[PDB]
């Protein structure tokens, strides 16, 4: 029931256009919503 | 309601608030503030951090 989000923003410019390397992630937000969700989408902006 | 200035006790309107507490139905979110105390240094003292 706890919904926890981990984030990492700073990139590593080891190579071009492929995510080589690795780095740890630290939690930001924890929400005791308690209800499962099976499907999700994403919001974008067009022109 | 029929009320008058100083009409008695049973006719004077009273503010009434009912509080219902929900427990064990979800993760606990509302709590009471527990009293803390000062710390000590270089003494054999049990702790409850
Ligand atoms: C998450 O999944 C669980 C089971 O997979 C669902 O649990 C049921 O929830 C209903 C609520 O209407 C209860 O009446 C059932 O008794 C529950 N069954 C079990 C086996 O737990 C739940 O609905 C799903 N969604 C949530 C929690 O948001």
């Amino acid at each position: 029931g706890y919904f926890k989000i981990y984030s990492k923003h700073t990139p590593i410019n080891l190579v071009r256009d492929l995510p080589q390397g690795f780095s740890a992630l630290e939690p930001l937000v924890d929400l005791p919503i308690g209800i499962n969700i099976t499907r999700f989408q994403t919001l974008l902006a067009l022109h | 309601y029929g009320f008058q200035p100083t009409n008695g006790v049973g006719y004077q309107p009273y503010r009434v608030v009912v509080l219902s507490f929900e427990l064990l139905h979800a993760p606990a979110t509302v709590c009471g503030p527990k009293k803390s105390t000062n710390l000590v240094k270089n003494k054999c003292v049990n702790f409850n951090f």
